[PDB]
């Protein structure tokens, strides 16, 4: 099957920047699958962070020149990996962040119009307090 | 863009019952481009329903939804005690995506 | 070329339809299945225009007025900016309603000619 | 103000799996030589998967049902299950294949049911098997497991490029990526009815007569974390080896039944040395240089190369056809880390083989009478991590086979099979 | 020894067999119904 796995809670002072891993097992390569980054802030809904696709990254309006999202595929020794990275930290970032992968194999999927996409897969989510 | 709205924000209901959730989307989705999620508390939110009313495997039979532009539901008939917790709403129409505020079913 | 265009926009694509739709002693059982099995798909294809009035057209016009739920973008974003693909995968969802009531104009329409000429 | 209008010939596919007409120049495929037209298409990206690829499958049944066909109308060899009594050979008339030959007289039927003929043949030991322990009484190896038919004089194993070229309504698409891995997408995409010859050879380690890589060195594998997948490594610059036998075979016949002709070795005239192939330290030397090196951008250990493991003498030695002869040939020499000149591998020959692990049950090739020698070009290699799952500081590479599809997979890696649905509904102002 | 019961319908036979090799037979028994 596929689990995503994340790193553990964190936990910052203002002014400071974060970087956040995902470890995918089951997903052969991201050539074939695409990232995205989500926010969840405590009592509220989710929100979009950022995205890799075809080795494409991109952010939200919100996050454009804050958030630096990287990855690498199946090296012999580790999973494809993604991190997402946040520059400067304030007091209204502190929520859970999740990592979601969908496969892009079909065209027809259904699970994804042109770049915006559906999310099959999740992980267990990270969460930062600052 | 396209702000969706899940009108019953707050929802009981008993084992073996069937319920209704409705999402209101700020313009019209002629593609389907709707997705139901589902999440228990402390625990990642699972998807359960893509493309309006299509589902994933392993979910099961009871789940269905329907589309209709603006105006898209969620069923679950024969409610059982998983069932619980706070449903989703995305749109993957418009970039970027956005979400429903949630409706919690108790 | 076959299958040319298949990343230009549907304006530019339509131009030369043709040319996709021209290309379009023991055997061995495994080749007289494939065929059959392509004889079979072409007379399918060639029922299902048929049946709409479009016998041997490429380009055919039809009574039915497009549904504004069926997909509401301008026509020039259609024309100008998208390809074949991503417009058939939008409108999955409504193919076989746009087929049934192609099929019932066409219907109605044989019918009110024969009753004109009665007239 | 908008009316619905139908279109025929619109450039719109979906991936399907079709069986494919096979050309070459129950089963066969015998059209004309093709003559491919590539036509590429702009501004489309494809994804692409090696690994789910149901050519490769087809490619594996029309291999097998060819092979089969042929070695369908000629001799089966079920009188040969007897009792051999074997002893050594007389080559002198110390050697270096005298310890490889047996000389084993038998008793074999006739024409007649009634009478029966003693006769003589060269058998090598790995043909052979003893019954009871210092004794000597022989048994072909195959006895125990199927009936052998004896490969018919009349087949020719020089393997023809194979062309696979899809039915009408639908096409071959191909990634044109000079660094394709095989997964993933690709940006220069070209659409044809059918592929360059593919030619069916058979060999276990080393991946023999085929294509070269445009640029650089490409890995592939399933699954590089999973040590149970093999490595593809697929070169651009391909290694020169040559495999000779010298030993000057004598063929000859023996009348097993009513117009059942059973072919053998008679007699080892000339030269007694055994069968081996050459090859050139330095471009090897080179080669491994390379790999090494490509390797390195994946694993970042130190990368060794050691011997295959297991005794089997097939999943350990390099298996591969010169002529109609099958050669076993020991590649420990060539893995293994002196190559300054020429590299000699021993090689060993085999009569009974059984190329797909008993779907083709087994076949008895003949003695090929002659000095035997066959020229080669490697283009690949097949590796297998040994998944030692510790604390080390060096991964260990060795050869290793595996199924027959992964020397398929290495050439129809950069070709789909998709189905064209040629129907469109468009709103225009037609009425 | 080691409504009713099968001692009547089941024969013990002994034959001899060919091997895989047809130079050597084998004495051979089965239990064989009567029918
Ligand atoms: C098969 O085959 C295939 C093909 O052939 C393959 O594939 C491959 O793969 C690979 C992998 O493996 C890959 O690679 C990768 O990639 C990726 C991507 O990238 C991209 O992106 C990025 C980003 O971008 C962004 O940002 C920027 C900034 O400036 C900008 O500019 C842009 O525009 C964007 O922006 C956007 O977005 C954002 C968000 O994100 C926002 O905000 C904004 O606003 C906007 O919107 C980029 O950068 C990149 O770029 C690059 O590249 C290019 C190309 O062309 C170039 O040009 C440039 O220049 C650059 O470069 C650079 O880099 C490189 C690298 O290599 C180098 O070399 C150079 O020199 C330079 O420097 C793109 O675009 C990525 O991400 C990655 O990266 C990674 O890795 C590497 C390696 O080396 C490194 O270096 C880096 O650093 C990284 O790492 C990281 O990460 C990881 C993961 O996670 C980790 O682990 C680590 O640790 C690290 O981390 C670190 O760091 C970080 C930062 O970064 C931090 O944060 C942390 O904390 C730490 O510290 C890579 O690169 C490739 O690409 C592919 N290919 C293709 C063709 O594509 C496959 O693989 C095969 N298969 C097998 C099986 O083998
Ligand atoms: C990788 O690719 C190479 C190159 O194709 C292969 O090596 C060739 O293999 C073929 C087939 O085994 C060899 O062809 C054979 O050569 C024999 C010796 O040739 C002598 O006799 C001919 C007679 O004209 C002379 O021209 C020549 O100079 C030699 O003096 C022939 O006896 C064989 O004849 C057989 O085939 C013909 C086909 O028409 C029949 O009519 C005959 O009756 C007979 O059955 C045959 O022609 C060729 O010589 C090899 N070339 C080299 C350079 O070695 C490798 O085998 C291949 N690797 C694989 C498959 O693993
Ligand atoms: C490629 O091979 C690797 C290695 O064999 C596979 O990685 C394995 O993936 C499975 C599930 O995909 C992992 O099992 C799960 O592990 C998580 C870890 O937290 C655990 O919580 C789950 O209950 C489950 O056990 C397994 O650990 C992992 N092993 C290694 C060594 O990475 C990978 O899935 C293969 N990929 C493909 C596409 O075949
Ligand atoms: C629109 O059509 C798509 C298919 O073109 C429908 O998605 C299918 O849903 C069924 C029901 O679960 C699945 O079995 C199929 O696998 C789905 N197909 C694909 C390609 O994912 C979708 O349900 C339709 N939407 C509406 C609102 O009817
Ligand atoms: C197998 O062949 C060997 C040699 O042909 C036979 O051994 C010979 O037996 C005769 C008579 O017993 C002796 O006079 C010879 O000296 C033996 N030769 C050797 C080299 O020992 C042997 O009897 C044969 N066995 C069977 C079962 O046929
Ligand atoms: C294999 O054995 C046969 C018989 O055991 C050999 O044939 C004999 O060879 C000797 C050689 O001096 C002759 O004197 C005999 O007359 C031969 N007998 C028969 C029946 O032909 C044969 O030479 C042996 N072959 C090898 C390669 O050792
Ligand atoms: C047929 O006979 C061969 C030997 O001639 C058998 O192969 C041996 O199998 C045993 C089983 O434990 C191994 O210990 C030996 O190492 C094997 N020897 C060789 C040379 O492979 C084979 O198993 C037999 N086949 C069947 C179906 O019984
Ligand atoms: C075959 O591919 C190898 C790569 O594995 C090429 O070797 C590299 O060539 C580039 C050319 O600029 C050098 O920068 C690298 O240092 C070379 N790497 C190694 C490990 O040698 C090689 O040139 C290719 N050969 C041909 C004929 O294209
Ligand atoms: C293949 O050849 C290698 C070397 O040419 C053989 O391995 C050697 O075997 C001798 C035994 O005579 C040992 O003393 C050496 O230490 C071995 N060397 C290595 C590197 O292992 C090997 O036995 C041969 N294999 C077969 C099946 O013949
Ligand atoms: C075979 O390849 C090895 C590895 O590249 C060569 O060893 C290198 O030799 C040079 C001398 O010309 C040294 O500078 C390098 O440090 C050596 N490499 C290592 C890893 O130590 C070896 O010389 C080559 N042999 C032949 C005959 O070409
Ligand atoms: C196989 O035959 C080829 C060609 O006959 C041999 O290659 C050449 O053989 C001639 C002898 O006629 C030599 O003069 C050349 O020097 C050889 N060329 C090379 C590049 O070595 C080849 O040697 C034979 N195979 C073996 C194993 O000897
Ligand atoms: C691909 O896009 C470019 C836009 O720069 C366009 O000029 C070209 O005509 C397109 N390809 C085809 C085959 O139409
Ligand atoms: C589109 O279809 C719906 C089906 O319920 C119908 O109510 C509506 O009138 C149709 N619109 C047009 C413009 O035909
Ligand atoms: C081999 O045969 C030769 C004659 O062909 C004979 O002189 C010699 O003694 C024989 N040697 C053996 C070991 O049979
Ligand atoms: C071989 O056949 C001959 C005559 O056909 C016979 O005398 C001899 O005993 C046979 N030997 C064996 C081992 O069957
Ligand atoms: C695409 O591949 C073809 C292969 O012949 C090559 O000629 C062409 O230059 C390539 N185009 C690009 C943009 O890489
Ligand atoms: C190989 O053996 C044959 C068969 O006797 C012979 O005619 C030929 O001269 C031999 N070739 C050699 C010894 O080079
Ligand atoms: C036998 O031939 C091989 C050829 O690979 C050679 O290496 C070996 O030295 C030879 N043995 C003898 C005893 O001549
Ligand atoms: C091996 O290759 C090198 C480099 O091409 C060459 O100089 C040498 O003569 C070759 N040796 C043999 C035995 O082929
Ligand atoms: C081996 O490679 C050389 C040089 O690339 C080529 O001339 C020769 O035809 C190749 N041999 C085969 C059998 O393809
Ligand atoms: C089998 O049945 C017969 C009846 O004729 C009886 O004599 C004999 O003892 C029985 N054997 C058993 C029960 O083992
Ligand atoms: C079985 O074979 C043996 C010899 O091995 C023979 O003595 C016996 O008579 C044979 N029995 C039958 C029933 O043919």
């Amino acid at each position: 099957q596929i689990h995503l796995v994340q790193s553990g809670t964190e936990v910052k002072k203002p002014g400071s920047s974060v970087t956040v891993s995902c470890k995918a097992y089951g997903v052969n390569t991201f050539g074939l699958y695409a990232v995205n980054w989500v926010r969840q802030a405590p009592g509220q809904s989710l929100e979009y962070i950022g995205q890799i696709w075809r080795w494409k990254s991109s952010a939200s309006h919100h996050f454009r020149g804050r958030v630096l999202i990287s990855a690498v595929d199946l090296t012999g020794s580790s999973p494809p990996i993604s991190s997402l990275e946040i520059k400067d930290l304030t007091s209204d970032d502190t929520a859970v962040y999740f990592c979601t992968t969908t496969s892009t194999y079909d065209k027809w999927s259904g699970l994804h119009h042109d770049g915006v996409m559906a999310f099959s897969s999740w992980g267990q989510g990270t969460l930062i307090s600052v | 863009d396209i702000q969706m709205t899940q009108s019953p924000s707050t929802l009981s209901a008993s084992i073996g019952d069937t319920v209704r959730i409705s999402c209101r989307a700020s313009q019209s989705i002629t593609g389907n481009w709707v997705a139901w999620y589902q999440q228990r508390p402390g625990k990642a939110p699972r998807l359960l329903i893509y493309r309006g009313a299509a589902l994933l495997g392993g979910v099961p039979s009871r789940f269905s939804g329907s589309a209709a532009g603006t105006d898209f539901t969620l069923t679950i008939g024969n409610l059982q005690a998983e069932d619980f917790g706070t449903f989703y709403c995305q749109q993957y129409d418009t970039y970027p995506g956005t979400f429903g505020q949630g409706t919690k079913v108790e | 070329g076959f299958l040319g265009a298949a990343g230009s926009t549907m304006g530019a694509a339509s131009i030369t339809l043709t040319v996709q739709a021209r290309q379009l002693t023991v055997w061995g059982i495994k080749q007289l299945q494939a065929r059959v099995l392509a004889v079979e798909r072409y007379l399918k294809d060639q029922k299902f225009l048929g049946l709409w009035g479009c016998s041997g057209k490429i380009i055919c016009c039809t009574n039915v007025p497009w549904n504004s739920t069926w997909s509401n973008k301008s026509y020039e974003e259609i024309w100008n900016n998208m390809t074949w693909i991503e417009w058939e995968k939008e409108i999955s969802n409504y193919t076989n309603r746009i087929y049934d009531l192609l099929t019932e104009s066409q219907n109605q329409q044989e019918r009110n000619e024969k009753d004109l000429l009665e007239l | 103000n908008l009316w619905v209008t139908v279109y025929y010939g619109v450039p719109v596919w979906r991936d399907a799996d079709t069986t494919l007409f096979c050309a070459s120049d129950t089963h066969a495929c015998v059209p004309t030589d093709p003559n491919p037209q590539e036509i590429p298409l702009e501004n489309v990206t494809e994804n692409f998967n090696m690994w789910k690829n149901n050519m490769v499958e087809q490619m594996q049944e029309d291999v097998i049902s060819l092979w089969d066909q042929s070695l369908k109308p000629c001799v089966k060899l079920t009188p040969l299950c007897v009792t051999l009594n074997c002893t050594k050979a007389n080559l002198t008339h110390i050697g270096n294949i005298t310890d490889e030959v047996k000389n084993c007289t038998f008793n074999m039927t006739t024409e007649i049911r009634d009478k029966q003929q003693k006769v003589h043949a060269l058998f090598y030991a790995l043909d052979i098997v003893q019954m009871k322990e210092n004794g000597s009484e022989y048994r072909l190896i195959s006895c125990n497991t199927s009936v052998i038919k004896q490969a018919c004089p009349k087949i020719s194993f020089d393997p023809i490029p194979i062309h696979y070229c899809a039915p009408a309504g639908y096409a071959i698409l191909k990634c044109n990526d000079k660094k394709f891995n095989g997964t993933g997408p690709c940006k220069n995409v070209s659409t044809v009815q059918c592929t360059h010859g593919i030619k069916p050879v058979v060999s276990t380690q080393l991946l023999l007569n085929g294509s070269l890589a445009e640029e650089e060195i490409i890995i592939r594998s399933e699954n590089l974390t999973n040590n149970a997948k093999n490595i593809i490594v697929h070169l651009n610059k391909s290694v020169s080896i040559s495999c000779t036998r010298p030993s000057n075979n004598t063929r000859t016949s023996i009348r097993i039944g009513p117009g059942q002709m059973f072919y053998r070795t008679g007699d080892i005239i000339g030269d007694i040395r055994k069968a081996y192939c050459e090859l050139n330290g330095t471009e090897w030397n080179e080669t491994l240089n390379k790999v090494t090196e490509k390797l390195k951008e994946h694993f970042n250990k130190t990368i060794v190369f050691q011997p295959p493991s297991g005794g089997d003498l097939e999943t350990t030695m390099h298996h591969f056809n010169c002529r109609g002869e099958f050669f076993y040939c020991n590649t420990t020499k060539l893995f293994n880390t002196e190559f300054n000149g020429t590299i000699i591998l021993p090689c060993r020959i085999k009569q009974i083989v059984n190329m797909w692990q008993g779907v083709g049950q087994a076949m008895y090739a003949p003695p090929i009478s002659g000095i035997i020698n066959c020229t080669s070009n490697i283009t690949g290699i097949i590796l297998t991590r040994d998944g030692g799952n510790g604390n080390t500081t060096d991964e260990t590479f060795r050869p290793g086979g595996g199924n027959i599809k992964d020397n398929w997979r290495s050439e129809l890696y950069k070709y789909k099979v998709v189905q064209i649905e040629p129907l469109g509904i468009a709103p225009t102002r037609c009425k």
